[PDB]
């Protein structure tokens, strides 16, 4: 601020900046104002990651910065009336006001408030499709945040300029997800170049972005921008490892089966325990978890098998993998019981290592 | 008791 | 033509898309949606001669490129039926076929080169909206302007391009309120000239569900195009001379008082229960309310009004409601010469004159 | 009187009561709801003639007892407007007053005597219902049962009494589909061993709104009383003979075929876009399902898999799509059970291992 | 034992019952459900000790009778798995089968003989409950009990009967607030003439879900048994003796102020987001709100001005909103004597003591 | 801090 009213617009500004703050000793805690002509611009940063926000103003009386409390910030707006509320700064406090009930609060100097960063970027890539982001969606759950290797601990970008190919990989031992996007106009200064977003980072870009955004990175930040928003994150420094000489190249069986069949089999046994026997019949799959859970499903369309085909997978992992599908059916490409299987539709594919006996 | 992929 | 879509994209699309269909008569091209597959794009056009939208998915895959139409109605009601997954749509000879896993349909086809092309228009004005202020301004004035008025002119709400000061003026009015606002600081490309647009309220309440904040507008005082990166919007406009607004506003009023429109605005629903219309009664420390068998109720004034008598003043209700959800200040003002005159409300953007009842 | 109520209390009671009222006219008595204080009690009424509800809340204070009359549909309406507060009911004069704080109402009232009393009958049948079987059956046959009948008779539900051997019978119609159940182990404490009671449309949409257990049922064959601690409520019935159901109902059935449910519902619901006629295709192991020729050109079909094979020689059926919808909806089991004659011969819907529901079929 | 039941009956039977089960401790029986079908109904009973219930559901078909048990929260988890039609229930030695179309489950039985009975208690006081106030007073009472306090008499609500007056007084505490009410005109059929029943926080908060009107209580001063159609519910009670409440209230007030409670909620709201304790000021005209570098202010105006010549009182904001949140008049009064000492919160019937902070 | 009732 200098003198601001504004709606609670606020409000909305305000949740969105909360993951970005840190300890309210720190400069962290603080969201940074900043009234330029009719805007309020917000600033929220802790290192890691950041986000630079705005609203209109319903007047701007003066001009001028400021800091106050994120969190303190938003308690006070989610209590006031949807009305009017005035923004001000008086020395090192900033006022908020509307009718007869006032608030002080305490400001840093803006000054030490830091600046959002400015990178070179080695890559840029321009998104109007929701392609990239709905991958982030699908694939985000196979990822965890805490990785006993570092850079599993993110989702994966593997631009190939050469080929305007975008690899978006995620893993953590027990499953890799993958999927690649065509025609992308990478405009890069190597021809390939890996970006690892932490899965923090990666969570946040789902409440903000969709389509029509840019990404930028320099290898070390890299920051996606809209007409709302600026985004920074960190990114994982490290090498991903080669999630292509995993694949398998060969499956000695592939079977299309329904997937909201699977699905509901699934979690009706998921009820008793977490991983699940797969027994594959000709004509017939069957569910089973002193307790026991089982059900079937008829396959009209028989498979391909003399034997019958045993399958221990994990519940929750064989579900999300299903979920990062589109199609009505899927389909199931294994080798071994006890080594990798594959699904995919009729973009994203899951690999999965399964479970014996 | 699951398998390690990578 | 030959792609596959995601259910919920073309679901969300086509709904939109109703709107702008002569739905009433399905021997019409005009019942039926025009589909167009360029590249990754499903390009989606409805109109009915007075209104159009153009609108865009984007495509699972896309084996062949193409065009096709099909009744905007019955697609729309095949599609909510599906599951949420994806859906192959694809053109065979003059059907649509729609299909996901052993469900599929055929839709009889109109040429589609007979499908009206979207207006190219020459703009005589031209500006870029990225505050939502017009769109705020639109939606505040909507309930006053009304659809089927006696004068054809008032059935719409005005666009007053003044590129001369850099003033976009927005009024509705039926003829017993006036609601206005002037918005500041447009870069309007146009001619020296004046220049006004009557939307229709149908129009204007489309508008309403497709945009927000950066869009486009143009106007050659026939069509106005309205467009964004999702959609291309087009509207007739009213054709008659919106009446001088500026005349009928009172240039000066005898008092002018500060009150609560939180309290008032509870007050006038209380009232209103029983009647349209409100007698109300402002003395130095409180108002009164009283419906015109009987409501009562009271708010007190703190900061005391300059008066020696009361002030009795009769209005209705919705009217006085409506013009204060206009407002975004947490007190109003409320200008008035005599009881039988024109009274003004406006905050401590948009301002109501009224007229009262005796 | 004098009374401080719950605004949360009054404003459902009067919601309630709306339907009872003839809003219609708000001259007559009958758009007044009548109001009385006994006690620790308010007493709310209102009643058209054909229909009637007493109701009541209690009080957060009674300071005077007494009677009065409002009309219904304003009563709610200012409610409806007020805080989540106490609200304070008086009389004064011919008026009655409703404050809260700085707000206060005034409505005019009718003389509370020439308000109509409600009706003391002498039960030709009476029954105690404490399971959910008959309002789970009313609330399954009411969407057969059309309001407005070429047959007087046929705008209600059947409520078929036979003392003698403990059964009520269920029975909702419009001549292209009857459905009905027979509810076994009734005590019917009767004058007469065989007693029917036809419920109007109106009434029975009602009673789904207001009971469910734990209720009393008396008639005298003229009105219907239903009773429990909140509410009495009155209904006339309609006044003719149901016809013979029973006479109707097929005997035996060359074939039965067990279905599913849901897999037929979506697949009906499928179809049902783009007519209301489906060509319905039973083979060995798959149904399949075809819309009725719409407008030449269109077309939907779907199949689903039946893994239990069939036996026969492949069976097709037109369906009115939202009659077998509402059939199915009636079954509470996974499966169902489809049994047939001829293609042009009625058919019956039933579940596997209550309610059943005999369909005329479509031609072609 | 052969049993259809309906999927929505069972699964809300079991929702309620998962309270009253040892869910920690799955070998014991106490973290089983006992069965038991007698003619059309399923009768469902959990306990641990200190609580119990018994329920019921009807039964779609009875093929055979019989009794079983099954582990509570296992029964839950795979009854919400399956669809919206009828399950089958069936005893197979010492399993129960779960059954539904293709979907079948098994789990262990303990014997159902060694399933603790229900207790049967010989009445020392008896009433029945056909208005809602008792347990209006129990929802408005348990927010200042604590179920973790030093005092363990005081982790419960007080039920105190007297005959000879026909009353029934509820009281609950945590030591800085104090909240009761009295209920006058109830048929107490008991054996003394006063009589205390302590009734645990958990179990109250489970009265609460199961009961409102026309039901039984029954104690015998070791347990407490809640009946009605549906449900018979037990607790034991807080061995112990209440404090005497009335030994503590005020017998005389120096000033008492009628204030307007929505008027003051919203200020202690407002207040509250920065501080949990308020400075409250009250003047003539006027009352102010003052969180206690960081400020919230704000104030409200009293028309109808208090008899003061300014009085300073420092609150907990939740306190007093709970005090307020008891009441069900528009406006509330509060007495008080200095500003240290004790004040009351009441209706313009539950009133709430409070000590302030110094 | 808040002193005891009792």
């Amino acid at each position: 601020m200098k003198i601001s009213v504004s709606k609670n617009d606020l409000e909305n500004a305000l949740r969105y900046l909360q993951a970005f703050l840190d300890d309210a000793s720190s400069i962290a805690s603080h969201i940074h104002l900043e009234v330029i002509k009719e805007k309020l611009f917000l600033k929220a940063s802790d290192s890691d990651i950041g986000l630079k926000s705005y609203i209109f103003t319903q007047s701007s009386d003066k001009e001028g910065v400021g800091t106050i409390n994120g969190k303190k910030f938003l308690d006070i707006i989610s209590c006031l009336k949807d009305s009017n509320i005035i923004l001000e700064t008086k020395d090192d406090s900033l006022a908020i006001k509307q009718n007869k009930s006032s608030f002080k609060l305490p400001m840093f100097d803006a000054d030490e408030f830091p600046e959002f960063p400015v990178i070179d970027p080695k890559v840029s890539i321009e998104v109007n499709a929701p392609f990239l982001v709905d991958a982030f969606k699908k694939i985000a759950p196979v990822i965890e945040q805490t990785s006993h290797k570092r850079e599993l601990a993110g989702i994966l970008m593997q631009f190939d300029q050469k080929h305007q190919t975008l690899s978006v990989v995620g893993t953590d031992t027990k499953r890799l997800s993958y999927t690649q996007l065509e025609k992308i106009s990478i405009h890069s200064t190597e021809e390939d170049i890996s970006c690892i977003l932490p899965k923090r980072a990666l969570l946040e870009i789902l409440k903000l972005f969709y389509e029509n955004f840019s990404f930028k990175s320099d290898g070390m930040l890299a920051v996606i921008e809209n007409e709302m928003h600026t985004f920074f994150t960190k990114l994982i420094d490290g090498n991903y490892p080669d999630y292509q000489k995993i694949l398998p190249k060969e499956y000695i069986s592939s079977f299309t089966l329904g997937k909201e069949e699977f699905k509901e089999s699934i979690k009706l046994c998921s009820s008793l325990s977490s991983t699940i026997k797969l027994t594959l019949e000709k004509n017939n799959a069957l569910f089973e978890s002193s307790e026991t859970a089982k059900t079937s499903v008829e396959i009209e369309k028989g498979l391909d098998i003399e034997k019958a085909f045993h399958l221990g997978v994990n519940a929750k992992f064989f579900l999300e993998a299903l979920n990062a599908l589109g199609t009505t059916q899927f389909v199931l490409r294994c080798n071994e019981p006890s080594s990798p299987f594959l699904i995919q539709e009729s973009k994203i594919s899951t690999l999965m290592m399964p479970i014996t006996l | 008791f699951i398998r390690s992929l990578f």
